[PDB]
């Protein structure tokens, strides 16, 4: 069932109890963590966290904690699934699902007793009637409405999308609470944030919800300052921007992140020979200094930085960059401390996708996850410099995979696939970082190639994930255009491949769309997958 | 004693909050409380009241003291003063902490009342050096510190205190 | 006696015992009274609903005496063990009437405590040793408390004609008032029995 | 633990023991019922209950009663400060904000 | 309205009351109005765009109401939000009349009332339908609501030299219609104008005017006018003076905003409502006579509203009779003693008669102690009159 109201039939409820946190490992899903997290700390509620990332992962914390807790809240993970068959829980627990994954599942949907989803209504949902999913001529009757059954069934499920962010339906509570910190809000906007970065949501969707952040922005910023008399300094200031698409330029040179942002260097395609080149021709165009440009922005010239988005429009206008400003977000605090929400998704984001080999993937969680406090500001600083390490192998990797023509036509799909032992085909062994890439990618190619055919298709990547099991992770990333709905089919598509080629395929993500398969399985997979496509 | 328990002494004293909740008075043995009225002020310890300020419950006043102008005369008295001056608190230093770190959103112009209480801080802890440093060279036997805070006596007081007891056995040692 | 006047002579005690150099004499109706106290507050909140306000600001203040209570006890058992030999021997020399350094359970403490450690020593070395040697008297190799130790202090009632001695030179010696609310920084030993009346605070 | 236990004599772990014996029995002695266990609040109390990372992969630890808690590294539980301070101090927990 | 500061302010308090605070503030980062509540279990803090610049509100436990000037292309408009509604239309929005507009409003249990511009007061239900509809005496200055009361003011007249020639109009809007007062004309000090309108948490209608003297209707009085409270004499220096936001009966307290060198407090850094004991503004008041005297006229014109509230029928708790009773009681017998000792017999019988003959014993009793004969043998005869009477 879907909660109508979030305060008095979900938090009242839990109020009373004892409750189990599952989150998964994304930075939506940590900011609403954080946001649920203060206000059960505000209201001494005996919650216990468990960080998850796969199926496996969640089965094996559920099977180790189900004894203690009858109630459980799941973040960004079950929504999609079948709760009940995967878990397989006592009758008298309730799990509660705030979930940003769409379509839901329609055993969730019509669970009434169990399953309860803290997910908007009001969202894009296309929820098919009970009677057209559950229960001679009558015998021809019954055929007839379970082959209605099936084709709805399959349209209902085909295209995964994401709908509101997680952050933002646990600050929507946190407000009706009437317990909304500033940080609170922070943590929504960097929750729709992540969205944004990783293009979870359309443009207009963004669009939309930074126009429902913006009026708590103001409320927040009227509730205790105005334009005579101010705060101190030290207090947390959030501001909306009209400010740069490009990545990390208020920590970077400008440069490095003209060289690094995947929108200009796909534009000036900076991996190829001729990229730098065009990049002076931008610059020289802007009349900024090269010294300047390859200096840190923070020691660059105040009179360079007066108006340089302004410059950077103008000049990203008649250079065919029709979309250089973004609508986002700041946060001030002390003398120093200046962050875009865009800066903290990544610094998180590379936190949580490090690529080092020390303990575990819980353990880089609860680096990103403290990282988000202010009183563990160092750890945002180090999250900014793999930030800077991993942006820097991302464009080294999609340099090398244009270059040496990795990413080749299939047909009804692009496929590309990183070898074992390559520069820095570690850092993006890991999942999401793969998905990250191949959308970075496939922007980059399709801003490279003239065939206009080729800018149409998707784009399916693979990478290795484990030499000792022979496997490779696998993902599948919709065509790149403007006018995308950022929906997908490759989850159904990987899932009837994977059957119609009885193959060995392990679907422990969330994203139906990622998948680890045994490497020898993979032709006669990518096989299938031509003939399904078609 | 340490820091921490001289901040868990200065938690002791009142100060006034204005709650958001209805409680009626609720009796603890130090002394009954409340009652708690919504938007009224009520005079309760500090340490319920940094609990309630972290658990969105109330708004914090700032005392009396904490005012820009009552607090740059006392800096300058201080300044011009040899003595330690009379404080405006006995626990100034753990109130302003505790007060401007939790609740700068309520107290307005908490850099300039942060800055103040530093200036005044600096000022003390510098007449305390001047006061061990003769104390020490004209071998005083006791000293007179009536202003003195239990902070302000506990920065460099054990410092202080065994450097003397090693003076009077030196200067002691010579008893037959 | 109030309770908050109760709680407020359990703080003086505790601020006491942690600058006297020596183990002050035993406070057992404080610790008896405030122990009480936080067993008749925790039966009532027992008693008491789970999610209440009032609820839960009677645990913090329960936690807060609690803590003082524990570090106070804490602090004199330190003191115990540091001493263990000298307040012994003080509680045999004792005179009839005169308050004692130690509660009964203290004193069972520091007996047991000193019958293990001269056990402890007897059984490693000292019945190991030459035979005139065998017996070390732990009055003598226990240090005594340094009553001389200077102390930060506040008055709480007003004295006259205190005695400050610099040092061995008696015609150095001079005589001081102490003020109701002044600080003075001074010997332990000049000022043991207004510690002992309450008359003086050490800070 | 073991590696520091290995460093003591079986005298010295003899007083030990002694030592251990007469502490208890002095914190039973100062109240009617459960004595009070002095050991505990060691520090200042500051907060009723305070979020506990843990450290070990470790075993089932009991809240209260039929309600108790798994202690799986990186989990992360909020909890009483007088339940936790012991598993801090030892080391299992660690005390985060 | 009441608890509003003035509208040529960049960020103001559009009503603060016993309720919460509406705030409303234009600049170049937004348009917009703040609404939070003391209690926050009441309802959560609610921001409203202020793309059509409502200037007037009113707050209440059962909805928030909003108002505004009309403009050329758009008339006066009237704007609610029904937030306690069990419904999810929670909002309702009307449009008057072409050129008709909106000059105050204010909220009840169940209902809303403005008055515009017509010289027309126009009553809805909080879910926003019409009900009745009447022309008032004269400009309104501003309205006030409480359960079934409707408290107006407006001029019935020009003043001269200083002063405002103001009605009051007391509407009771429940089972049968009424007029309490019906255009009387109200008090006011000497060249003042009317600060405060509003009730008492009890229900009791009050007014403070620019002098800061603050006057309750008397119920036991003939419906008149009695003063409670001289907010000058309270004040840290007189150039100075307090704000009021609410009255309380039981306890006995006026909640008030003092203010520095201005008629309203400021809207930032936001301030602190001061608590101001009622005193009744009787002579030598600092005599024990003076003390005791105006103390039981303080309590028996406070305690009015519980028979108000019994009349009408809203419950009450029994024991806030017993306590007003007992108070008074054991008061005037103090105030008995002491007349006694001063051998005013006939100021006795005369305090006495405002007793109960049960009370009027113990008095009887008081005078027989020390042998005052003439003062028991008439106390016994008043208590004889009383209980003939009875």
């Amino acid at each position: 069932m879907f909660v109508s109201d979030f305060r008095k039939e979900f938090y009242e409820v839990v109020q009373s109890q004892r409750v189990l946190l599952f989150v998964a490992s994304d930075v939506d899903a940590l900011c609403a963590c954080k946001i649920l997290q203060a206000l059960f700390q505000c209201d001494h509620v005996q919650y216990t966290l468990v960080p998850v990332s796969g199926w496996q992962e969640l089965e094996t914390a559920f099977l180790e904690h189900k004894e203690q807790f009858h109630y459980f809240i799941l973040i960004n993970c079950g929504a999609n699934v079948d709760l009940l068959d995967i878990l397989q829980p006592d009758e008298d627990t309730i799990f509660f699902v705030c979930d940003t994954h769409r379509p839901v599942n329609v055993v969730n949907v019509y669970n009434d007793t169990q399953i309860k989803l803290l997910i908007k209504q009001d969202d894009d949902l296309e929820v098919p009637a009970y009677e057209d999913i559950f229960r001679t001529m009558r015998r021809r009757q019954r055929r007839e409405w379970e082959a209605r059954r099936r084709d709805i069934l399959f349209d209902y499920e085909q295209y995964e999308y994401h709908g509101t962010s997680s952050a933002m339906v646990m600050f929507e509570l946190a407000w009706m609470l009437s317990k909304d910190l500033n940080d609170m809000l922070w943590w929504a906007i960097v929750g729709l944030t992540d969205q944004w970065v990783q293009d979870k949501i359309t443009q207009m969707k963004y669009v939309t919800d930074v126009g429902v952040l913006q009026r708590h922005v103001s409320r927040h910023n009227h509730r205790n300052e105005d334009e005579e008399n101010t705060l101190s300094v030290d207090c947390t200031r959030i501001s909306f921007e009209y400010d740069l698409r490009l990545v990390l330029y208020q920590h970077w040179s400008l440069h490095d992140s003209l060289c690094n942002t995947s929108y200009t260097a796909a534009r000036f395609k900076l991996w190829s020979v001729h990229g730098q080149k065009r990049l002076q021709e931008f610059l020289a165009d802007m009349g900024l200094p090269l010294k300047q440009v390859k200096q840190k922005f923070q020691a660059m010239d105040i009179s360079l930085k007066e108006n340089l988005r302004e410059m950077i429009e103008e000049s990203a206008n008649k250079f065919g960059m029709k979309d250089m400003r973004v609508q986002t977000f700041s946060i001030h605090f002390g003398f120093k401390h200046k962050f875009l929400a865009s800066d903290v998704v990544f610094a998180t984001m590379s936190l949580m996708e490090s690529p080092e080999k020390d303990g575990s993937g819980t353990d880089h969680f609860i680096q990103a996850l403290d990282s988000l406090s202010r009183s563990n500001l160092d750890k945002l600083y180090h999250g900014l410099e793999l930030a800077k390490k991993q942006l820097r192998a991302t464009q080294q990797t999609i340099a090398s995979c244009l270059c040496t023509n990795l990413v080749i036509s299939q047909g009804p799909f692009l496929y590309c696939s990183l070898m074992e032992g390559t520069p820095d085909v570690m850092l993006f062994s890991r999942p999401a970082s793969l998905s990250l890439l191949s959308k970075h990618l496939l922007k980059s190619f399709v801003c490279s190639t003239k065939n206009r055919r080729c800018k149409l298709l998707p784009l399916v990547m693979a990478a290795p994930l484990s030499m000792e099991h022979g496997t490779v992770t696998v993902v599948g990333i919709p065509p790149e255009t403007d006018s995308s709905d950022r929906k997908n089919f490759f989850g159904r598509a990987f899932e009837k491949a994977a059957e119609s080629t009885s193959s060995r395929m392990l679907h422990n993500h969330f994203d139906l769309s990622v998948i680890e398969l045994k490497a020898e399985d993979r032709s006669k997979f990518l096989d299938a997958l031509i003939s399904l496509l078609s | 004693m340490d820091a921490a328990e001289v901040e868990f002494l200065a938690e002791k004293e009142l100060v006034t909050i204005i709650p958001n909740f209805s409680l009626d008075k609720i009796y603890l043995i130090g002394g009954d409380l409340g009652p708690f009225n919504p938007g009224l002020p009520v005079e309760v310890p500090l340490w319920l009241a940094i609990n309630l300020k972290q658990r969105q419950k109330c708004r914090l006043l700032p005392p009396e003291w904490m005012d820009v102008e009552k607090l740059e005369k006392m800096r300058d008295h201080e300044r011009k003063e040899e003595t330690f001056t009379p404080m405006p608190s006995p626990y100034y230093m753990e109130l302003t902490k505790l007060l401007l770190n939790h609740a700068s959103d309520n107290i307005p112009k908490a850099d300039e009342i942060r800055t103040l209480v530093k200036d005044m801080w600096d000022t003390r802890i510098a007449k305390l050096r001047v006061s061990a440093d003769s104390f020490v060279r004209q071998q005083e036997a006791h000293a007179k510190l009536d202003n003195l805070t239990l902070m302000e006596i506990n920065t460099s007081g054990t410092f202080l205190t065994q450097a003397l007891n090693h003076m009077y056995k030196l200067r002691t040692n010579l008893q037959p | 006696l109030t309770p908050a006047e109760l709680i407020e002579r359990l703080e003086q005690a505790w601020m006491n015992e942690k600058f006297a150099p020596e183990l002050l004499e035993s406070k057992p109706e404080i610790v008896e009274c405030v122990m009480e106290q936080l067993e008749h507050m925790e039966e009532n909140l027992r008693r008491a609903k789970r999610e209440d306000l009032k609820v839960s600001i009677h645990q913090m203040e329960m936690e807060r005496i609690r803590y003082v209570l524990s570090s106070y006890l804490r602090c004199r058992l330190m003191k115990i063990e540091k001493f263990f030999p000298h307040v012994l021997e003080k509680e045999k020399t004792r005179p009839e009437g005169e308050p004692s350094s130690l509660s009964p359970e203290e004193l069972a403490f520091a007996r047991e405590f000193m019958a293990n450690t001269e056990s402890y020593l007897k059984n490693v070395a000292l019945k190991h040793m030459p035979p005139n040697l065998q017996k070390v008297d732990l009055f003598r190799a226990v240090p005594k408390p340094d009553l001389d130790s200077y102390v930060f202090l506040r008055v709480r009632e007003r004295q006259e004609n205190i005695l400050v001695e610099p040092d061995t030179d008696e015609q150095r010696d001079y005589v001081i008032d102490l003020e109701k609310g002044s600080q003075h920084l001074i010997r332990y030993k000049t000022i043991a029995p207004l510690v002992a009346s309450g008359a003086v605070q050490l800070i | 633990p073991n590696a520091l236990r290995f460093h003591m004599a079986a005298e010295e772990m003899e007083w030990f023991n002694n030592y251990k014996r007469s502490l208890a029995t002095y914190m039973r002695s100062l109240g009617g019922d459960e004595g009070l266990d002095i050991t505990q609040d060691m520090k200042p109390p500051k907060s009723l209950y305070i979020e506990v990372r843990c450290l070990k992969d470790y075993g089932e630890f009991e809240v209260d009663d039929g309600t108790s808690v798994l202690l799986k590294k990186n989990s992360q539980h909020f909890l009483p400060r007088w339940k936790c301070e012991q598993l801090i101090r030892q080391g299992v927990l660690e005390h985060i904000l | 309205q009441s608890g509003s500061t003035p509208l040529h302010l960049t960020h103001r308090f559009m009503v603060w009351n016993s309720i919460g605070i509406i705030r409303c503030y234009n600049d170049e980062q937004d348009n917009a109005i703040d609404v939070e509540f003391h209690d926050t279990s009441i309802h959560h803090a609610t921001h409203l765009s202020n793309t059509l610049n409502y200037t007037i509100a009113d707050l209440s436990h059962e909805a928030i109401l909003l108002a505004c000037e009309s403009t050329d292309e758009l008339a006066s408009k009237l704007h609610c939000l029904h937030f306690s509604s069990w419904d999810s239309s929670k909002e309702w929005i009307i449009d008057l009349p072409q050129n008709e507009d909106i000059e105050a409003i204010c909220l009840g249990q169940g209902w809303a009332a403005a008055a515009t511009s017509a010289l027309l007061l126009r009553l809805f239900t909080i879910g926003g339908v019409q009900k009745e509809v009447f022309s008032l005496a004269g400009p309104v200055v501003s309205m006030a609501g409480h359960g079934e009361q409707l408290f107006i003011v407006y001029h019935r007249g020009t003043g001269f030299d200083g002063d405002q020639c103001l009605g009051v109009q007391l509407l009771e809007l429940g089972k049968k219609k009424k007029q309490i007062l019906h255009g009387d004309p109200l008090p006011l000090t000497r060249k003042s104008y009317l600060a405060w309108i509003g009730f008492s948490a009890e229900g009791t209608p009050c007014y403070v005017d620019s002098e800061g003297i603050v006057r309750m209707l008397n119920r036991g009085l003939g419906n008149t006018w009695t003063p409670i409270c001289n907010t000058r004499e309270h004040c840290k220096g007189k150039s100075d003076h307090y704000w009021v936001v609410g009255i309380h009966e039981n306890p006995q307290q006026l909640r008030c905003i003092p203010c520095k060198g201005s008629r309203f407090p400021p809207t930032l850094p936001r301030p602190a409502v001061a608590i101001l004991s009622f005193k009744l503004p009787y002579c030598q008041i600092a005599t024990e006579k003076g003390q005791m005297e105006e103390q039981f006229w303080r309590s028996v014109i406070f305690h009015n509203h519980l028979d108000y509230l019994a009349k009408n029928g809203y419950e009450y708790e029994e024991s806030t009779k017993n306590q007003a009773t007992k108070e008074q009681q054991e008061l005037l017998m103090k105030m008995l003693a002491l007349s006694c000792k001063l051998e005013r017999e006939f100021r006795c019988v005369e305090l006495a008669d405002l007793m109960t003959q049960n009370a009027v014993n113990l008095a009887i009793k008081y005078a027989s102690r020390s042998r005052k004969l003439i003062l028991a043998q008439k106390l016994s005869e008043l208590a004889v009159e009383k209980a003939a009477e009875l």
